[PDB]
Formats: structure tokens, C-alpha cells, sequence
């Protein structure tokens, strides 16, 4: 049981640059290596590069060379990526993971990761806006509702239908990057229209890093 | 000796199955981490540390001499984390040669940050006759021989100064 | 730099089936490839190292072969918690290079898309966009092409699609295409229709509605 | 023992090669031992040899 602790989420403007760290814990600390993968979203996987604590030597994948710079601190048993003259392109995931030997062995374990987001855009929370069911009583059939939480920055935001109560057939699907550089997603469920006069149906959207917590509850139709 | 003409015998590329890109800080270069540049610090490739097996008959025409290396580490874990196994050795042997160091993982007084130690022996290898190392563990082969290019009477002046 | 060219790039199986993916190198690499996982959301997770090594604690049915610039990966018996993307990886040379990922599905007999369209709400009408909503609802398998015709026009750059993971329970897909247009253009025209060709689907079937009647 | 005595000092010590080994246990408990002195110059590690002697 050796763990690794790496360090919170960052979104950065276009052309700064991001420093993530990796605290590795629970065995002595030059038998250590520290590697960075790398992963964009929808994309696989990514070598970085990492260091080798017995040598004190970092090694990058010749892609980065003059962006990357990675350090160590034994203290802490703490290293550190620094990626610079940050594009969007180089938003990612960045996991650290703990490799072995001089030549980078297997990785593991590796770290939950470290979502870096590169955008000249702004920190703002969703819009929920009601996806209303519909004037069809198919009665005897069924029928489909949801919300649609637009407009937001940056990931991640959460959605549950009746505070956890509703969680079958519900799909929330991943987000989108749209043209504005704002994501947004939506939420729908399919529910027996024999329910569509009793049940109350509210969907719970939560966006930590504007703290916007909405409840909107989504009523069909009329007409 | 008069003159030498290095040689390229065991070639730092052939070592495929350990890693031979070792390094530190007190053989620094440019801030960097090196090491000796004729010789190889071969160190274990993910987790195994193979038999390292080296081999040279001497068809360069005149004796060569040939320098190498044995690691003394400092606690057990650098030993494990180097090299795999605890007791290993390091085989050298020539026609008039069979040396067999065994390393001694002991702490001491920090030389450079360093509190361990590179032990380095050297023989001459008669021409035609074949040098041979085999290792476990905390072998530092050579890459280089050096042939005796031209021989005479020469000297070593130990002087503080300079050539006009 | 060397190429590790993983094959097939997916792969639908069957529970309790046994899949094989292949790795190849470019280059001689002995033993020194290891395998990785990568369940939905989750980090990668080592499965198997220097080729045939499986690391403690996962279970049996991971076997790992291969020894020169082959490579095979084997999961003798498909379980429910074993769809993820695969990936390999090497070491012996040095810029440390990954597969490309193989994907693991699960088959179930071909089904059709629930499809429901939604016109924008009134209070996103309050702001000047208007979204209009496509959704194919638990469908396989995921492949399928919807189309967005505003009075019988076709569209282009301004749909924007997006697919859910397959479904635990029913081995199932979703999809939601979302078309967004200015209000203007949206009060501008009356018939929206979205237009999805799948495969449970022996004609296209378009949903739609006209702006204002019901 | 660092020299903080204003000289060069010998220093003379001793390894024990016990003659079998009842003695090495009731002596030092275990097998296996060394005796390991160390200096900037020097670096000696013995290995004690237990043998019958004369
Ligand atoms: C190291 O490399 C050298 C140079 O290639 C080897 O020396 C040569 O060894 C062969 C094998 O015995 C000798 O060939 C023999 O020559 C004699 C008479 O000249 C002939 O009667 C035999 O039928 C045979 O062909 C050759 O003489 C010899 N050359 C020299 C420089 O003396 C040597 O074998 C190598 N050592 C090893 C085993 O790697």
C-alpha cells in the first residue's frame, strides 16, 4: 500500500501554464518513480513524461520538449509536472501514477487524476430549462421528459431526478463543448404516462464551481 | 605508454534487457545528472535484473587496457531498487584473471551527498585472449578498452602548471 | 518511437463469452509490455505486466501471453464488470508508448429508438437561443445517424450530438442531437423535424412539430 | 568518534572468530554477523569465521 495524493483541478487561460503535483505515500521515497499520463477527453492515453526519485533524472516525451519540467521534493516526496505556453489542446485529464525501475516499469497505482482545462473562457454556471413531455397521451404507452442545463463552465456538473428518489430510467448524458466554449448536457426520463397528472417531477442540477444549485421542476405541455 | 587508441568493445546499446541510462548528481552535467562517460552503469529494467553477460576478444593488435566497476550501496533498499536481489556478485575473468567481487550495502560518511561507493579494478587483456563479465547485481561494465597505440619511455610529472 | 497497434478497435461479445485482443509492436520488445483498464469514469488499472504477469487480485479469468512483438490478452470467461477500454503499454524503449485502446461492449439483440423530439421551452425563448432536442432512447446498437430538416431544409454545423454509456441493466444505448438556432431563426420558421436511419428501423423515422400548434 | 583531539590517532580494533557455534549463540545471540568500520579512506566489512582450531 503505497498512495498518491495529486493535486486539485485547474482551468487556465490560453498560453499560462499549470503545475500538478503527486505526494506519494505509504513507502520510502526513492524507491520511487513518478510517471504523468495524460488523457483528453473521449481520447485514450497519453505519456508525459516523469522522474525517477533514485536518480533524481526526469525524462519527457520529445512532443512536450521546452513546455515540460519535472521536479522533485523529498521532503514531501512530492513531484511536479509544469506544463507551459498551455493550448487547449492540452486540456486533459493528468493522471500520476507510481511506475518501477529506471525505465519506467508498470504503472501502478495510479491517481484519480487532475482535470486541467485550457480556455480563454469564464467561470459561469448552468441555465436549467425544462424538456416538457408532451401533448400525446398515448395513454397505455409511455412518455419521455428531462432538463436541459445549458450553458455552463467548467465540467463537472451533476444531475439527479427527485433528489435520488427517481433513478430508473433516467440518462443523463456526457456534455458537449459548443462553439461558445461553454458546455452543456441533458437529462431525460422516460416515465409511464399514467403519471404524467400525478407525479411531481423535478431534476436537480448541481455545478460545484459556481456553486449553482438549481431544482427545476419540469411540467408538461397544456394546450 | 606513449599514446592510446580507445575502443568501442561492449557497446552501451547491446545491454537490451537492463537499464543502462543510469546517473547522479554528483557526476552532474550541466545541472543534469550524468555519469562516466566510458562506462556503463547498468541497473535493472522493470522489476528483473537478468544475468549481465559481456564478452571481447581482443583483435585490436596490441594489449588493452580495460577498467570496470563494482557499486556499493548504501542501505538495502537502494540494492533492491538498483538491482533487484539481494546478494549478487560481479565476475570478471581473463586468461590471467578471475576476480569475483561480492558487494558490501553498508552506510557511511557522505562523499558528494553520496554515502555510497564505486569500487573500479582494471586489468590488461593480452592480445588475442577474451575478456568476460558475467553479474547479478552492481556490475559498472566498461563500454571502452583502451589499445596501447604507442609505447616508449615516458613519464607522469607532477606539476601545478602549465605547457609553454 | 514505437507504434503498439492494438486490434480490433472494439469489440461486442456475448457474456461469458472469451475475448482476445491483440497488441503488436513495431518493434522487437521481449517481454516488457504490460496491460491496462480503463472502466467508464475510472483511472486506467494494471491487469497484466511483462506480458504474461497478472497482478494479485485480479481474477483468474485475465491471462496475458505473447512474447516478442505479438501480443495477446484474454478474457476467458465475459462478466458484466469487464467492459472497459483495454490499453497496452511498453517500456524496453523510451519514449513509452500506449495502445490505442480496444472497447469492450456487450451484444444483445439489435432494438429501436424510442424517439421523442422537444421544441425549446418558453424561458429559454426569455434569452435569445433557441435548442431544440432529439432523443433516441435505449436503442443497439449505438450507431445511428439523425438528421435535422427545419422546413424541409437540411442543416449542417449546428447539431451537436451526444451518446450515453451502454446500459447495465439492458445492454443499451442513448443518443440526444441537439440543434441550436437564434430565436430569430427559430420564430423565424414553423416545421422542425429530426430524421434518425438506425437498423431496428426499416424506414427512417422522423418525429417533428410545428412551431406553435400542438 | 569524530577527532577533536589536535592530532592523528591510531585507532586499533578487533573481530572475534569464535571456535564453534554453541559459542557464536551464547555470544552474540545470532549467526550470520559482520562487523563493518568505516572512514573516509577506509571501508572494511568482516565476516567472522566460526572454525576448530588449534
Ligand atoms: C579470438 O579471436 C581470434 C582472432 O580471430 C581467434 O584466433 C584464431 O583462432 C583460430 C581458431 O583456433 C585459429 O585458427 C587456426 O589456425 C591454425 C594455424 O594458424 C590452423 O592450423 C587451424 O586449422 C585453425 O584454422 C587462428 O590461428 C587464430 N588466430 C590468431 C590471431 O592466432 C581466437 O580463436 C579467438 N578466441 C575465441 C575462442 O574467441
Amino acid at each position: 500500500e503505497v498512495q498518491l495524493v495529486e493535486s486539485g483541478a485547474e482551468v487556465k487561460k490560453p498560453g499560462s501554464s499549470v503545475k500538478v503535483s503527486c505526494k506519494a505515500s505509504g513507502g520510502t521515497f526513492i524507491t520511487h518513480v513518478f510517471t504523468w499520463v495524460r488523457q483528453a477527453p473521449g481520447q485514450g492515453l497519453e505519456w508525459v513524461g516523469g522522474f525517477i526519485a533514485i536518480f533524481g533524472t526526469s525524462n519527457y516525451a520529445q512532443k512536450f520538449q521546452g513546455r515540460v519540467t519535472i521536479t522533485a521534493d523529498e521532503s514531501t516526496s512530492t513531484a511536479y509536472m509544469e506544463l507551459t505556453s498551455l493550448t487547449s489542446e492540452d486540456t486533459a485529464v493528468y493522471y500520476c501514477a507510481r511506475g518501477i525501475s529506471g525505465s519506467y516499469g508498470w504503472f501502478d497505482p495510479w491517481g484519480q487524476g487532475t482535470l486541467v482545462t485550457v480556455s480563454s473562457a469564464s467561470t459561469k454556471g448552468p441555465s436549467v430549462f425544462p424538456l416538457a413531455p408532451s401533448s400525446k397521451s398515448t395513454s397505455g404507452g409511455t412518455a419521455a421528459l428531462g432538463c436541459l442545463v445549458k450553458d455552463y463552465f467548467p465540467e463537472p456538473v451533476t444531475v439527479s431526478w427527485n433528489s435520488g428518489a427517481l433513478t430508473s430510467g433516467v440518462h443523463t448524458f456526457p456534455a458537449v463543448l459548443q462553439s461558445s466554449g461553454l458546455y452543456s448536457l441533458s437529462s431525460v426520463v422516460t416515465v409511464p404516462s399514467s403519471s404524467l397528472g400525478t407525479q411531481t417531477y423535478i431534476c436537480n442540477v448541481n455545478h460545484k464551481p459556481s456553486n449553482t444549485k438549481v431544482d427545476k421542476r419540469v411540467e408538461p405541455k397544456s394546450c | 605508454v606513449k599514446h592510446f587508441e580507445k575502443v568501442k568493445i561492449l557497446p552501451k546499446d547491446r545491454w537490451t534487457q537492463h537499464t543502462t541510462t543510469g546517473g547522479s548528481r554528483a557526476c552532474a552535467v550541466s545541472g543534469n545528472p550524468s555519469f562516466f562517460r566510458n562506462m556503463v552503469w547498468l541497473t535493472k529494467k522493470g522489476s528483473d535484473y537478468p544475468v549481465a553477460k559481456g564478452s571481447y576478444n581482443n583483435t585490436s593488435g596490441e594489449q588493452m587496457l580495460i577498467i570496470w566497476g563494482v557499486h556499493h550501496p548504501n542501505d538495502e533498499t537502494e540494492q533492491r531498487t538498483l538491482y533487484q536481489n539481494v546478494g549478487t556478485y560481479v565476475s570478471v575473468g581473463t586468461s590471467t584473471l578471475n576476480k569475483r567481487s561480492t558487494p558490501e550495502i553498508a552506510t557511511r560518511p557522505k562523499v558528494n551527498g553520496l554515502g555510497s561507493r564505486m569500487e573500479f579494478s582494471w586489468t590488461l587483456l593480452d592480445m588475442w585472449d577474451t575478456i568476460n563479465f558475467e553479474s547479478t547485481g552492481n556490475l559498472i561494465a566498461p563500454e571502452y578498452g583502451f589499445k596501447i597505440s604507442k609505447r616508449g619511455s615516458s613519464g607522469i610529472m607532477k606539476t601545478e602548471g602549465t605547457l609553454e | 518511437d514505437i507504434q503498439l497497434t492494438q486490434s480490433p478497435s472494439s469489440l461486442s461479445a456475448s457474456v461469458g463469452d472469451r475475448v482476445t485482443i491483440t497488441c503488436q509492436a513495431s518493434q522487437d520488445i521481449r517481454k516488457y509490455l504490460n496491460w491496462y483498464q480503463q472502466k467508464p469514469g475510472k483511472a486506467p488499472n494494471l491487469l497484466i505486466y511483462d506480458a504474461s504477469n497478472v497482478k494479485t487480485g485480479v481474477p483468474s479469468r485475465f491471462r496475458g501471453s505473447g512474447s516478442g512483438t505479438d501480443f495477446t490478452f484474454t478474457i476467458s470467461s465475459l462478466q458484466p464488470e469487464d467492459i472497459a477500454t483495454y490499453y497496452c503499454q511498453q517500456y524496453d524503449n523510451l519514449p513509452i508508448t500506449f495502445g490505442q485502446g480496444t472497447r469492450l461492449e456487450i451484444k444483445r439483440t439489435v432494438a429501436a429508438p424510442s424517439v421523442f423530439i422537444f421544441p425549446p421551452s418558453d424561458e429559454q425563448l426569455k434569452s435569445g437561443t433557441a435548442s431544440v432536442v432529439c432523443l433516441l432512447n435505449n436503442f443497439y446498437p449505438r450507431e445511428a445517424k439523425v438528421q435535422w430538416k427545419v422546413d424541409n431544409a437540411l442543416q449542417s454545423g449546428n447539431s451537436q450530438e451526444s451518446v450515453t454509456e451502454q446500459d447495465s441493466k439492458d445492454s443499451t444505448y442513448s443518443l440526444s442531437s441537439t440543434l441550436t438556432l437564434s430565436k430569430a431563426d427559430y420564430e423565424k420558421h414553423k416545421v422542425y423535424a429530426c430524421e434518425v436511419t438506425h437498423q431496428g428501423l426499416s424506414s427512417p423515422v422522423t418525429k417533428s412539430f410545428n412551431r406553435g400548434e400542438c
